[PDB]
RNA sequence: AUAAGGUGGGGUUAGUGA
């Protein structure tokens, strides 16, 4: 009895009318969660090292002028000479915090991240530590898929004997003199991968020497930042699925300008995400009359450079 | 160059092959300033030089760079014809499915699935999930699923079991298909599943798979990925008058189709949720198949004046699609195009034309010329000579058009003379002239007809048009052996004026010695004109070895017969021109001068007659006169008489004696009587009113009214419409259809009040209307079975073979209304003619028929001839001549090669213009009489009843021949006897259609077997008489309780012994049907043939249904082999046959609708193809049945009966043959040593020779059983795709061919035209002789 | 040879006497 309702519009509108109107608090409710998302993913960027040494570094770009006064930072919350001491002041707690890695190392870790989070940057910046991360992931799963290739698709470990001892340390022969040293007959043919798994886990111990980390710690940093994001991402995918209506709502003014209506809803669809991506609820307005402007800028535009 | 032409479905990497570059960004031109752009559509460096040996920025502008790319855009220099057909591909991001797979009904995606289309639509516009690769679950691996469903199934099972949605989906799940497991299972299921339904759907799907593997394609192909991009000056942009554009639609939707690709790509990169990037595939799928079919999909789009737009599939179908709009029928140069008018003082081979339309069609001739002579050496002086017109010119276009010929063409060509060519001779002023002669094979009445001419350029054309196109080739119809350079209308008039005779006149009854004398008398003006004298002439004749005798005498003859006797060449008889002359003696003139002197003097002959037509008709004077209509004087009374009847009836129904359809019917009667009194009334008044002396007291002659030499000679008109001027018009019909009670009792000389004139012009609107839809319908019959025919070649000498059919002189059942001679005329027999001389050879075996030895069978009485016909030909992929006989427009055999399916098709097509729109047996002439198919008895009374309705009353002559047919009922009470002699005008027949009688054979008690009063029959007493008769019942009014049970009237002697049926030992029951009513009670012994009981009761498009070959609205139902029969069970949606044959077994019973009043009886053993109850007779079930020959001898006889009521000439071999290309196809029994499926269709002589060359072997080939298709579904049932493309629905033929993989090598006609090479039809024929021959 | 030229709509012309 669905009538076969070749309108793309009809069902979309079945789809959209499913989620109701969010009154202007639960607004204030979704946008405290996305600060909690990306303020999360703010603590586990303040949890890297090597963003601090890139830091330095891309501030040595930016007085060095190898970079710009406004390609590394974006204000601070409570003029390069406030760059000069919050980086070079930063630069005396890298230092001291570098010392003492020899327990309190790792509180000075905690505190220069607190010192380093109140700091705003230039989301290029926010894009290399995702990737670092990301890639850093990416090498330390292809030493999952090497070493689970080897030593289970090649020597017939169970994969019991290896998620339980080997995930989590990844560089230690504990789980390599000890499970050989449970005389399995598995573990006996793992002397045939010795040298690939040992000596490719060297680079592996490398990372965790680069990083000044274990594996496990990293993957606690960069998988939480993982959760602090996917929280985020939902919080943004409900407040477009409260917007809808709006969208189609100043979508009809502007139809008969040589376009389909669709793709009004469409490009409105894009305004409205990138007005998401503007928007601050500690302003105090209705998210609404911010969006508008969005809006208008996603429709005009197409249809003016789609004369 | 080239061979056959060969499809396949496109693979994505064959796309890629194609293109050379990818499309990227939906802008075409800058408008601000005017460059193509780097990646857009009209791109530059994707698709090449927009200009000419140069590049965009104009980096490379010599010829010398050629061969080298650009550097400042990069793009190769070659010629601008370049980019007419570099392709170029798009890549879409996710996949989507091409709709005419999808919908093409049957879908090719739903069958190959089975899954319902519904389903799949629900995939496709994301409202539904469904599941790849079931597995572990409760739920398979082709299972829809809602989305809540999902939901449960995401709790379940939403571990790693796995379900998808859309175009995504289908090309997984399609991909991940294995076929054989398909193939083998489902053979295996077709060996399972008794129902026909099952049977059906299976083996459509084991066609699809096994066809689908056999061809080199993939399934997963079928998802559209790659896009290619049409070459973009086939999409181009033209401006309009001033800055703006004239857009074309295809740009639009491209344009369209790469931004939602591109905002899909952006929105991927976003990550969106799944409502967005989900209704935006949608939108990409709406794009794409609004590119490929718009309004296939639920709603169309528009871009501007909200008017659909056009997509690329309406691009080829319809009235303006590329097949009909611009390749069958081109624009042609050479060509021109004005106003045609006379000019009778031409003769026949030429024709006017004007200076002006000379001097722009040869300008090449006279720049060819002109540099020849050096009257000017370089071209542009040329130029500017034949612009500035000099006069040196007019001799060069005066010197070469001597002899070089031309076309002409009138826009309503329909059959083949339309075209005919000629030559030149230049006029002053600008119209065409053209020769009388050939307007009426032109249709052309000077009315203000435009004619267009065109020129055959090169060589070997000018020798096809003075070979075959030149106008003194065609005088024969090729519809049948009449001339149609028959002389017109005035010219008749002309010469009936000249022989005829007034009763005493100047110079009345002299001598003379000579012709030439005659003339000096005429024009010294010394005898009248219509004089009669008896002269001397002199004549010739060729009895000898064609050699002329001289032979004189003193006939008596007219002045004017003497006269135009000197016109007629030597080889004819004096009395051709001893007569009046009117239209038909001078068109049998014309005739038996082409038999006998050939062809030149019947040419020059004709020009003669024209010319001295003219003379004599201007030197004439025939007017016309309002005194020259005579109005009878009896009309006034007659019409008085009349109305005084209609008072008379009338006051019948004023006190209500008579009902209202009584005096009805006996008013229009006696105003039927009345009006003809009146048509004879004016008849006899006119045509032989003048009424002199002769050298004595008096004497009546025909009138010179003008108006009765003008119907009399034939020239325009007949009684009839003389009949509308002096007499009283008509009884005009209603718009109802009906026929109005009062008539038009004035007439056109005397006023119409207002009513009669606006009854009259009801009749004429309708009348005029019907031509313009009629016009409609008419055309489009031609243009389908030209269709069906088109490739039919003659191509053979001689099959050597003896079938055939048999003609026979046809009787309606009253008057022969077709002799035999003209159904024989010129087709060479079968067998030999025994002469009826008992075993005497008259005429051997395969000759050819012309007139002498029609004469001679005619003579000796002949009445059957069985002859070679085109349906017996033996010849694969042609007929021979020999079975197909004569030109009818060249007297001779036919030759070899010319395509003659389409000359049948305009044959049968060009009269569907002229078709018309709105007991006893008593014999008249005296014979033998003969029956057929006769099941006699004697009554009581002497007289004779015949219990088979197969019977026919044939009345045999004193000869032989057979000239009367009549129906003999069942039981029908005869006067006389089989082989008895009648005298003409006698009954000898009885019956009633108020009773079919349910009479007896013998002699014996009849017994009131099961006639129980009130389960099987009714008490109903007879009210007028007072014998009660018990009354039989039929089924739905009986109840059900002795519904089963049959009252019998059994035939017992007094003794109650079975009297068992005259021949063999079973009883002589009569059970008793429905509204039987046994009149004759209990214990009454019988007589023969006494009813035991008595039981009472278009035009065009019949044509075109019978070529359609319909099943009609209930076919009479037939024997499907021999056998007695019995009856099945009650009432089962219908009451039930059961047919018993004797030999073999009884497979066979049926259903009956009941309304069907049965013919047939149990105890009756019938043969097969034979009634069993009456109405239409279905065509299928003849050719199963009947035959070959059957079914063919019925079209014929059916449509010969439709022209012929309009007497309309059409000679039979044109019905035969295009009958011939309806039953091309046939199907398996089986397969034998063959290799087909026995479920497969085939065409009939692949498979003949297929078991022909299995006769080779040892083994035994198939068995076979033909078909016939309707030549709209024929057509589309050939193996040349691109014909079928050119006919109806392109995209049905198109993907079904497409999928199928099907290869053409082309061996016919408008694929050849639509290739462009030589038509293998006439002297390209020739060259295929040759083009065979190489390979 | 610089008059060229798509798409809709409208109007008109030519197409039997049994
Ligand atoms: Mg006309
Ligand atoms: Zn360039
Ligand atoms: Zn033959």
């Amino acid at each position: 009895e669905i009538g076969r309702t070749t309108d793309p519009v009809r069902m979309y509108m079945r789809e959209m009318g499913t989620v109701e109107l969010l009154t202007r608090e639960g607004e204030i409710d979704i946008a405290k969660r996305i600060e909690d998302g990306i303020n999360q993913v703010q603590c586990s960027v303040a949890e890297y090292p090597e963003a601090i040494t890139y830091l330095l570094e891309q501030y040595d770009r930016v007085e060095a002028e190898e970079a710009r006064l406004s390609d590394l930072i974006t204000g601070f919350v409570d003029d390069p000479e406030l760059a000069r001491e919050k980086f070079a002041e930063l630069r005396a707690q890298y230092v001291v915090t570098r010392d003492t890695i020899k327990a309190t190392a790792q509180e000075e870790i905690l505190k220069l991240s607190e010192v380093f989070k109140q700091f705003r940057l230039v989301p290029k910046q926010f894009d290399y530590l995702v990737n670092s991360m990301r890639v850093m992931m990416d090498r330390v799963r292809t030493q999952e898929r090497l070493i689970m290739k080897l030593c289970v698709e090649q020597c017939k470990m169970p994969k019991k004997n290896f998620i339980t001892l080997f995930t989590g340390n990844e560089t230690s022969d504990t789980w390599f003199n000890a499970a050989i040293a449970m005389n399995k007959p598995w573990s006996e043919k793992l002397h045939d991968v010795s040298e690939e798994v040992h000596r490719a886990l060297q680079k592996l111990q490398q990372i965790e020497e680069e990083t000044g980390l274990t594996i496990e710690q990293v993957k606690d940093i960069n998988r939480r930042m993982s959760i602090g994001e996917a929280k985020a991402r939902r919080a943004k995918k409900e407040m477009v699925e409260a917007n809808l209506r709006l969208v189609i709502s100043i979508a009809k003014k502007y139809t008969n300008r040589g376009l389909q209506f669709l793709d009004l809803i469409q490009e409105g669809n894009i305004g409205l995400m990138k007005a998401v991506d503007k928007f601050e609820y500690r302003r105090g307005y209705k998210f609404s009359t911010y969006a508008t402007w969005w809006i208008r800028q996603a429709i005009t535009r197409s249809i003016a450079d789609q004369a | 160059e080239f061979d056959a032409i060969k499809i396949a479905l496109a693979s994505p990497d064959m796309i890629r092959s194609w293109s050379f570059g990818e499309v990227k960004k939906p802008e075409t031109i800058n408008y601000r300033t005017f460059k193509p752009e780097r990646d857009g559509l009209f791109c530059a460096r994707i698709f090449g030089p927009v200009k000419d040996y140069e590049c965009l920025c104009g980096k490379y502008k010599r010829l010398k760079h050629r061969g080298v790319i650009c550097e400042k855009c990069g793009v190769e220099v070659t010629q601008t014809k370049v980019r007419r057909e570099r392709m170029g591909h798009i890549e879409l991001a996710s996949p989507t499915a091409h709709i005419w797979f999808l919908k093409s009904l049957p879908s090719r995606i739903g069958l190959l699935l089975d899954m319902p289309l519904r389903d799949i639509e629900r995939v496709l516009y994301f409202e539904s999930y469904v599941v790849i690769e079931g597995g572990m679950t409760n739920l398979e691996r082709q299972q829809i699923l809602t989305e809540e469903q999902y939901l449960d199934a995401l709790e379940e099972f939403g571990d790693e079991f796995d379900a998808k949605m859309g175009a995504e989906a289908i090309q997984a799940l399609l991909k991940s298909m294995d076929l054989e497991q398909e193939c083998e299972q489902l053979r295996e299921e077709l060996n399972e599943t008794n129902s026909e339904t099952k049977r059906k759907k299976l083996t459509k799907r084991i066609k699809l798979l096994e066809a689908f593997v056999q061809s080199g394609n993939k399934p997963e192909w079928m998802i559209l990925t790659v896009l290619p991009v049409l070459p973009p000056d086939l999409r181009p942009l033209v401006p309009l008058d001033g800055g703006r554009f004239a857009t074309s639609d295809l740009n639009d939707l491209y344009r369209r189709v790469i931004n939602r690709n591109n905002r899909l790509k952006r929105l991927l990169d976003l990550a969106a949720p799944d409502i967005i990037v989900r209704n935006e595939k949608r939108m990409l799928q709406e794009a794409v198949d609004a590119l490929l079919d718009n309004g296939r999909r639920g709603r169309a789009i528009t871009g501007s004046n909200k008017r659909p737009l056009k997509s690329l599939a309406d691009m080829i179908k319809g009235k303006q699609g590329r097949f009909r709009q611009n390749l069958l029928g081109k624009r042609v140069d050479y060509s021109g195009r004005s106003v045609i008018t006379v000019g009778p003082y031409l003769r026949l081979h030429q024709c006017g034309l004007p200076k002006k339309m000379a001097l722009e069609l040869f300008k090449p001739f006279i720049y060819g010329k002109l540099e020849l002579r050096g009257l000017a050496t370089t071209i542009k002086a040329a130029k500017k000579m034949v612009e500035r017109e000099e006069a040196v010119v007019w001799d060069i276009l005066d010197e070469v058009i001597r002899e070089h010929p031309v076309l002409l063409n009138r826009a309503p060509t329909l059959h083949r003379l339309g075209i005919q060519a000629f030559e030149p001779v230049l006029i002053e002023g600008k119209a065409i002239q053209l020769h009388p002669l050939v307007c009426a094979a032109y249709n052309a009445d000077f009315d203000g007809d435009q004619m267009a001419v065109h020129v055959p350029l090169t060589l070997e054309a000018q020798l096809e048009a003075r070979a075959l196109m030149m106008s003194t080739n065609n005088i024969l119809s090729p519809a049948n052996g009449e001339p149609i350079i028959v002389p017109s209308q005035d010219v008749v008039l002309g010469l009936y004026y000249m022989t005829r005779d007034c009763v005493n006149a100047k110079g009345e009854g002299m001598v003379l010695t000579g012709p030439k004398e005659a003339e000096r008398l005429y024009r010294s003006g010394l005898a009248s004109l219509h004089a009669r004298v008896k002269v001397r002439i002199t004549e010739y004749e060729k009895d000898a070895n064609g050699e002329l005798v001289a032979k004189t005498s003193l006939k008596d003859t007219t002045v004017g017969r003497a006269i135009l006797w000197m016109i007629v060449p030597k080889g004819l008889p004096y009395s051709i021109v001893n007569q009046a002359l009117g239209k038909k003696a001078i068109s049998k003139m014309l005739n038996t001068c082409y038999r006998i002197l050939g062809l030149k003097p019947t040419v020059i002959f004709a020009d003669q007659i024209m010319y001295t037509g003219f003379a004599y008709a201007a030197r004439s004077g025939a007017s016309v006169g309002i005194d020259d209509m005579v109005i009878p004087e009896k009309k006034h009374e007659i019409i008085s008489e009349a109305e005084a009847e209609v008072a008379e009836i009338q006051e019948q129904f004023q006190s209500g004696l008579v009902t209202a359809g009584e005096r009805y019917n006996k008013v229009i009667d006696i105003w039927a009587a009345a009006n003809d009194r009146v048509s004879k009334a004016m008849m006899d008044n006119l045509q032989t009113e003048t009424v002199i002396n002769r050298d004595g007291q008096e004497e009546k002659q025909v009138s010179f009214n003008s108006i009765y030499m003008m119907a009399d000679s034939g020239a325009r008109g007949s009684a009839a419409q003389i009949r509308q001027l002096a007499g009283m018009r008509g009884l005009m019909a209603k718009p109802d259809g009906s026929i109005i009670e009062t008539p038009i009792t004035a007439n056109f000389r005397e006023g119409l009040n207002v009513l009669q004139y606006f009854i009259s012009t009801h009749g004429a609107r309708k009348g005029l209307a019907d031509t313009a839809l009629k016009t409609a319908n008419s055309g489009y019959l031609t243009r389908r079975l030209v269709d069906v025919a088109q490739d039919l070649v003659v191509t053979e000498d001689d099959c050597g073979t003896h079938e055939g059919i048999m003609m026979t002189p046809v009787i309606e059942g009253g008057d022969v209304k077709e002799p035999l001679r003209d159904r024989v005329l010129g087709r060479v027999t079968a067998e030999d003619v025994l002469k009826p001389g008992t075993a005497d050879i008259l005429v051997p075996r395969n000759t050819l028929l012309h007139e002498q030895w029609c004469d001679l069978l005619e003579e000796n009485s002949v009445d059957a001839v069985k002859v070679r016909s085109v349906v017996s030909c033996d010849t694969d992929f042609g007929v021979c001549a020999h079975c197909y006989g004569r030109d009818l427009a060249r007297g001779h055999i036919i030759n070899k090669g010319e395509a003659i399916g389409v000359i049948a098709a305009q044959s049968i097509g060009e009269p569907g213009t002229q078709l018309t729109m709105r007991s006893s047996i008593q014999v008249k002439n005296k014979g033998s009489i003969k029956l057929s198919n006769v099941k006699s008895v004697v009554n009581s009374s002497g007289k004779l009843v015949i219990t088979s309705r197969n019977t026919e009353l044939k009345l045999i002559d004193e000869f032989g021949r057979t000239k009367e047919s009549y129906k003999v009922p069942y039981g029908a009470v005869l006067a006389k006897g089989d082989g008895e002699q009648v005298a003409g005008g006698e009954t000898v027949a009885n019956w009633d259609p108020h009773t079919m009688p349910v009479i007896t054979e013998v002699s014996g008690f009849v017994r009131f077997t099961d006639m129980i009063d009130g389960q099987t029959i009714t008490r109903q007493t007879d009210e007028l008489t007072g014998l009660s008769s018990l009354v039989v019942l039929d089924s739905a009014e009986r109840t059900a309780g002795g519904k089963d049970l049959r009252p019998a009237l059994k035939i017992v002697d007094a003794q109650g012994n079975d009297v068992l049926i005259p021949g063999t030992d079973m009883p002589a029951q009569y059970f008793l049907p429905g509204k039987a009513i046994v009149q004759l009670e209990d214990g009454v012994q019988i007589s023969s043939g006494d009813t035991l009981a008595r039981i009472p009761q278009g035009g065009l498009p019949r044509v075109a249904d019978l070529f359609e070959a319909r099943r009609p609205k209930e076919p009479a139902i037939l024997a499907e082999i021999s056998g007695i029969v019995s009856f099945g069970k009650e009432t089962k949606g219908k009451r039930r046959l059961v047919i018993t044959p004797v030999d073999g077994s009884d497979p066979y019973e049926e259903m009956i609708p009941k309304w069907r009043q049965l013919n047939v009886f149990e105890g009756e053993r019938v043969e097969r193809g034979d009634v069993i109850s009456d109405g239409p007779e279905a065509p299928h079930d003849i050719l199963r049945l009947r035959g070959v020959h059957a079914v063919t001898r019925y079209i014929v006889n059916e449509v010969q009966d439709v022209y012929r009521l309009q007497g309309v000439k059409i000679n039979d071999k044109h019905i035969e043959v295009i009958v011939r290309q309806m039953l091309r196809k046939a199907t398996i029994v089986n397969a034998g040593s063959s290799d087909f499926l026995e479920g497969e269709q085939v065409e009939y002589s692949r498979v003949k020779i297929a078991n022909r060359e299995l006769e080779a072997n040892g083994k035994v080939g198939a068995t076979y059983s033909r078909d016939l298709l309707g030549i709209t579904k024929a057509s589309l049932a050939t193996e040349s795709f691109i014909s079928a493309a050119s006919f109806q629905e392109t995209t049905r033929v198109l993907t079904e061919a497409a999928v199928a993989g099907k290869r053409d090598e082309l061996r016919g006609l408008k694929e050849n035209v639509i290739v462009g090479r030589l038509i293998p039809a006439g002297t390209g024929y020739a060259y295929h002789q040759d083009r065979m021959r190489r390979r």
